[PDB]
C-alpha cells in the first residue's frame, strides 16, 4: 500500500 | 511459549515494525489521546501542513516540547530487548513509526523511521537538513540559516506522503522476512500498518506484541498482551537461551 500519511 | 519461541528462534529473516506503544514506559505519551501539552488537540490536528500555515509558532512550540521530552527520555525493556534481538543476528531490520531515538539510543543499528525523526531538523524551501542535541526554544520561529526560510520538524505529517524511497525500502525489508514482530502499535496508520500483511500474504508469520486488540489481530498468528517492555524483555531471555 502506499498514499499519504493517514487513519484507516 | 514452544511454538512462538521456535518461529522466532528459527527466522531466517526476521524484521520487525514498532509504534509508540514500545515507548509509553520512557514517558513518551502514544497520542492516541489529546496533544499532550495543551490538551486541546487531537495529535493529527497539529502534526498537519494545515496546521503549520495557520499557526507555525503554536505547532513548533508542540514540537519543542516533543523533543525536550524524548530527548530527555532513556530507553526502556523494550528497546534494549530490539537491540538485544539485532545483537543476536535474529532481527535483521527495524522498521518503526515512532519519530523518537530511543531504538538508536538502546544500540539499534539497522532502524527505518517511516515517519521521520524528532532529531531532524529541516528548511520548508532548501534542501538543507540536520540534527539537533537539544529543543529549539520558540519562540522565535526558526530559520534556515542557508536561505532565511521557515525550517520545520523532519516527520512525515499526516497528509504528507512518505519519503518514496523510505516507504520502498520497509516494503522491500517485509518482502524478505518469513517472521515479523509487530510490536506497540494501534495498526490503524496507514501506509505503515499495511507492511505486516505483506509478510502473511506471502507465507511468513505475524507475531502482534500490543496491550489491546487491533484490526491487525485477526491474521496475527501470535498476538501477545501485557507491557510492551515485559513482554519484549521475558520474550528476548527465552530467545537468548534457545539459541545459546
Ligand atoms: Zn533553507
Amino acid at each position: 500500500k502506499g498514499g499519504a500519511k493517514r487513519h484507516r | 511459549d514452544e511454538k512462538l519461541l521456535k518461529t522466532i528462534a528459527e527466522s531466517k529473516y526476521l524484521v520487525a515494525l514498532t509504534g509508540a506503544g514500545v515507548s509509553a514506559e520512557s514517558g513518551i505519551p502514544t497520542f492516541r489521546g489529546k496533544d499532550g501539552l495543551w490538551n486541546r488537540y487531537r495529535p493529527e490536528e497539529l502534526a498537519n501542513p494545515q496546521a503549520f500555515a495557520k499557526d507555525p509558532e503554536k505547532v513548533w512550540k508542540w514540537y519543542a516540547w516533543r523533543m525536550e521530552k524524548v530527548f530527555n527520555a532513556q530507553p526502556n525493556k523494550a528497546h534494549q530487548a530490539f537491540a538485544e534481538l539485532e545483537r543476536l543476528g535474529v532481527l535483521k531490520c527495524l522498521i518503526t513509526q515512532n519519530v523518537d531515538d530511543l531504538h538508536e539510543r538502546a544500540g539499534s543499528r539497522n532502524v527505518i523511521h517511516l515517519h521521520g525523526s524528532l532529531r531532524v531538523v529541516r528548511c520548508t524551501s532548501c534542501n538543507n537538513s540536520f540534527e539537533v542535541e537539544s529543543a529549539p526554544k520558540i519562540p522565535p520561529l526558526p530559520k534556515c540559516d542557508k536561505c532565511g526560510s521557515l525550517l520545520r520538524p523532519g516527520v512525515v505529517w499526516f497528509g504528507e506522503m512518505l519519503p518514496p524511497d523510505v516507504l520502498d525500502r520497509a516494503m522491500r525489508e517485509v518482502e524478505r522476512a518469513d517472521v515479523i514482530i509487530v510490536a506497540g502499535t494501534s495498526a490503524v496508520v496507514q501506509p505503515a500498518a499495511s507492511l505486516p500483511l505483506i509478510v502473511k500474504q506471502r507465507g511468513g508469520a505475524i507475531i502482534e506484541i500490543n496491550p489491546d486488540e487491533t484490526p491487525l489481530t485477526p491474521i496475527a498468528d501470535y498476538s501477545l498482551r501485557g507491557k510492551a517492555g515485559e513482554v519484549m524483555d521475558e520474550l528476548v531471555r527465552h530467545v537468548r537461551k534457545a539459541l545459546s
